[PDB]
């Protein structure tokens, strides 16, 4: 039950038991091996994210979606080439805050993203929300090895 | 184009810095080696930049100095610190990812010495000389950032590297007699439960009385009074923390003074941006000099999409100060012949309450400026709350807007002409308490209105100066483009910060000296010189 209170301490305690238990490196891991099954979560999400935003783009746009599309993939872009690649490397070498750095980015990212469009609903607002509640579970999971 | 990019700061011409790393002197030529991604924007594949100065502030670039070249360094060059050796040869230490990931401590050393510049550095077949086992039980994840050596009376080497046990903070004391075989000590050089990491890890020595460095193998003679800094970078809080003590050299261990504890509760160098700073003793000039790294306070994004992240302070010499309670920093004394040749003085001044005044004919977005504050009432000033004890919690809630007797009055820097976008670098003078003659001095670099884009980390700055109000109150500030580096009361409390407005750039910034408490205040003087460009990497 190191990953009961693993979970018990990050803000959601069902998404992040959800999520370890899917990966059976969670067995036997360390919070370093919870860690990086959090940082792949949230990569299979923000790679859907970064699909979806694609279809969208070449699909003729409203105006007011045009400028948030462009933004987000530039945002999944990011914390797909630069941000999780950054964590899985900090947690792998041992440098726990560049990885929370990487955690903060793609949660301030994924809400930002879902802020831009008005009505406030965007048409991938799950995957939004997945990565920014993924990526914040992450955050407080990385918390415990500063 | 790069309108945040830095006129006179240490920065390369592009992507990701961290670490200053075996800061040195030899051969009359400074040395700056960095933690350096050669391909991104962000922390990764890191390794040993290098640039070398004769006078700290020009630096010119040279090939990266360490990188994965062997398989106790073949994951990466972290970071690490330079040894000058009794016969004058540089040696350094530093922690090498090797490849099972662990953490291990290599060394290495000039492949030529004739080489002013040291461009080449070759390393030992014994690599790693310090490493994790099952025998010493070291966290092979929490055991870096080796600190310069210092020899010890009994002829044997001393060397502290970083680690932690659970929520324990450690300086790992390893010695030798050769330089080649460590040998682990039983107990550390100090610890700390709570704290969790200790990153780079500084320990040298002070004089009691006096501006002057001392050598870090020095020692106290039965005249001279030497005070040892143990100073950390917290993992857990993102700062650099230093303690003032004494070094039991029977024992091997460091004793803070009474007040002290090495933890989160301990005096900082910079009470704002600023991380893993690293000092070496400059020889040639005779003083300890610090160097610090500032990361960016703009969004990932924007990194990513500038194409760099991260800058040097400008390198300043320290010392401790009269009282033994601190220490004081200075930006070394290179920096002013930046100064361009035609100063802008103001002298002899009244800011009346809610009031600004321009300085004119400065590059706004490019210069330095010290200025002197005297209050002509300072009975006037009110009595502070015995719960206010975070003096960066005072600044975020009596945000400028909000008036006192005394303050807030200061400086307002990278502002726009109609003043959408400002950072206040200013005093508040309260009472210690009911009908005193003691009073506190906080300082605030509140940067909540620097920039009218949202996505940067617009957290404001605090820190109480231990100076007496009676006297001249003094303020410095370094302003450049995207960063400022204030200093109140000559250098007793630190403030650097990373701006990045859309309005205030180039010709478009503008400086105002204001004062908008109830009382008012007089300027004394105010020099603000334009600063030129230096020649860097
Ligand atoms: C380099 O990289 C970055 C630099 O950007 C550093 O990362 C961190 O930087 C700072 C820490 O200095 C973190 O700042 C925090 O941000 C929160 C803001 O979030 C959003 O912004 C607005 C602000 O208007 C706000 O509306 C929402 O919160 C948004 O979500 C703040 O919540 C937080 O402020 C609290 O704490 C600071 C002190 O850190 C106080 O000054 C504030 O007043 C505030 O206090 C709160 O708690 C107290 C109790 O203690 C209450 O009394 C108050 O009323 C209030 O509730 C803070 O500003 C930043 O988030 C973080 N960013 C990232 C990306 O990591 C990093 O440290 C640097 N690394 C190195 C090595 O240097
Ligand atoms: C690294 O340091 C020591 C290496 O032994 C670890 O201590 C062990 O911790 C585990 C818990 O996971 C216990 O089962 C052992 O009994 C501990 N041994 C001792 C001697 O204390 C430690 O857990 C590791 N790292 C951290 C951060 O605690
Ligand atoms: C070493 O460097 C010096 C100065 O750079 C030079 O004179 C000398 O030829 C070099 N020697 C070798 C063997 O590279
Ligand atoms: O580049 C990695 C380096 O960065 C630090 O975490 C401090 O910022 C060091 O402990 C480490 O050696």
């Amino acid at each position: 039950n190191l990953v009961e209170t693993t979970c018990k301490n990050t803000p959601n305690y069902q998404l992040c038991l959800k999520t370890l238990l899917s990966d059976k490196r969670s067995a036997t891991g360390d919070i370093t091996t919870l860690a990086l099954i959090m940082v792949d979560a949230i990569k299979a999400k923000a790679n859907q994210a970064a699909v979806t935003i694609s279809k969208l783009r070449h699909s003729n746009p409203p105006a007011a979606w045009k400028g948030p599309l462009k933004n987000c993939a530039f945002s999944y872009k990011v914390i797909l080439t630069a941000s999780l690649p950054e964590a899985i490397e900090a947690l792998t070498k041992g440098d726990p805050k560049f990885a929370e750095d990487g955690m903060v980015g793609s949660s301030g990212d994924a809400q930002e993203c879902e802020e831009y469009f008005k009505g406030s609903k965007s048409p991938f607002s799950a995957l939004n929300i997945a990565v920014h509640e993924l990526s914040d579970v992450g955050r407080a999971i990385v918390r415990n090895l500063l | 184009n790069q309108p945040y990019r830095t006129g006179f700061h240490f920065q390369p011409p592009k992507n990701w810095m961290n670490d200053p790393n075996g800061p040195m002197i030899y051969k009359g030529i400074y040395h700056l080696f960095y933690q350096w991604n050669p391909k991104g924007a962000v922390w990764g594949n890191i390794v040993w930049a290098h640039s070398t100065s004769t006078d700290l502030i020009n630096w010119d670039p040279h090939p990266p100095a360490i990188f994965p070249s062997a398989p106790f360094d073949i994951n990466g060059c972290w970071s690490g610190s330079a040894t000058i050796l009794p016969n004058g040869k540089p040696v350094i230490l530093y922690t090498g990812i090797d490849p099972k990931n662990q953490q291990v401590q290599n060394i290495a050393e000039p492949k030529n010495l004739s080489d002013p510049y040291l461009r080449e550095w070759k390393k030992s077949p014994l690599n790693p000389l310090m490493a994790p086992d099952a025998v010493n039980g070291i966290n092979a994840s929490s055991f870096r950032d080796p600190t310069t050596a210092w020899l010890g009376q009994d002829k044997k080497w001393r060397v502290i590297i970083g680690s932690k046990i659970h929520r324990r903070g450690l300086a790992i004391t390893y010695t030798s007699k050769d330089f080649l075989k460590w040998e682990k000590s039983p107990e550390p050089l100090h610890y700390d439960d709570g704290s969790g990491m200790w990153e780079c890890p500084d320990f040298f020595p002070v004089t009691r009385f006096g501006s002057n460095g001392v050598e870090t193998s020095s020692f106290g003679e039965p005249n001279e009074i030497l005070k040892h800094v143990l100073k950390i970078s917290l993992d857990d809080t993102k700062h650099d923390y230093y303690t003032i003590g004494t070094y039991d050299r029977v024992k091997d261990k460091f004793v803070p003074d009474n007040g002290f504890k090495m933890d989160g509760t301990a005096p900082r160098y910079d009470y704002g941006k600023y991380y893993a700073s690293k000092t070496f003793f400059d020889s040639a000039k005779n003083r300890r000099i610090l160097w610090g790294w500032t990361n960016e306070s703009s969004s990932v994004e924007d990194d990513v999409e500038k194409g760099w992240s991260g800058i040097q302070t400008i390198p300043r010499k320290i010392w401790l100060d009269r009282s033994g309670k601190q220490l004081i920093q200075w930006p070394v004394r290179e920096v002013e012949r930046l100064r361009t040749k035609q100063v802008k003085n103001l002298r002899n001044k009244v800011l009346k309450s809610g009031s600004r005044l321009e300085v004119y004919g400065v590059t706004a977005a490019q210069a330095d400026v010290e200025v002197l504050f005297k209050v002509r009432d300072l009975e006037k000033a009110d009595v502070i709350e015995p719960s206010w004890t975070d003096p960066q919690l005072i600044c975020s809630k009596m945000n400028v807007s909000v008036k006192s007797g005394l303050g807030p009055f200061g400086l307002m820097v990278l502002a726009s002409k109609n003043l959408e976008e400002y950072t206040s670098v200013y005093f508040r003078i309260f009472k210690a308490r009911q009908n005193s003659n003691k009073y506190v001095v906080l300082m605030c670099s509140d940067q909540s209105r620097s920039s009218l884009k949202e996505d940067n980390d617009k957290t404001t700055y605090g820190a109480f100066v231990d100076i007496n109000p009676h006297q001249p109150l003094s303020l410095r500030a370094l302003i450049d483009h995207s960063v400022v580096e204030s200093f109140g009361g000559k250098g007793r409390a630190c403030i650097t910060s990373r701006v990045y407005p859309k309005l205030a750039i180039g010709k478009s910034s503008h400086l105002f000296a204001f004062n908008y408490g109830y009382q008012s205040v007089d300027v004394l003087n105010l020099n603000a010189w334009s600063m030129n460009s230096a020649q860097i990497s």
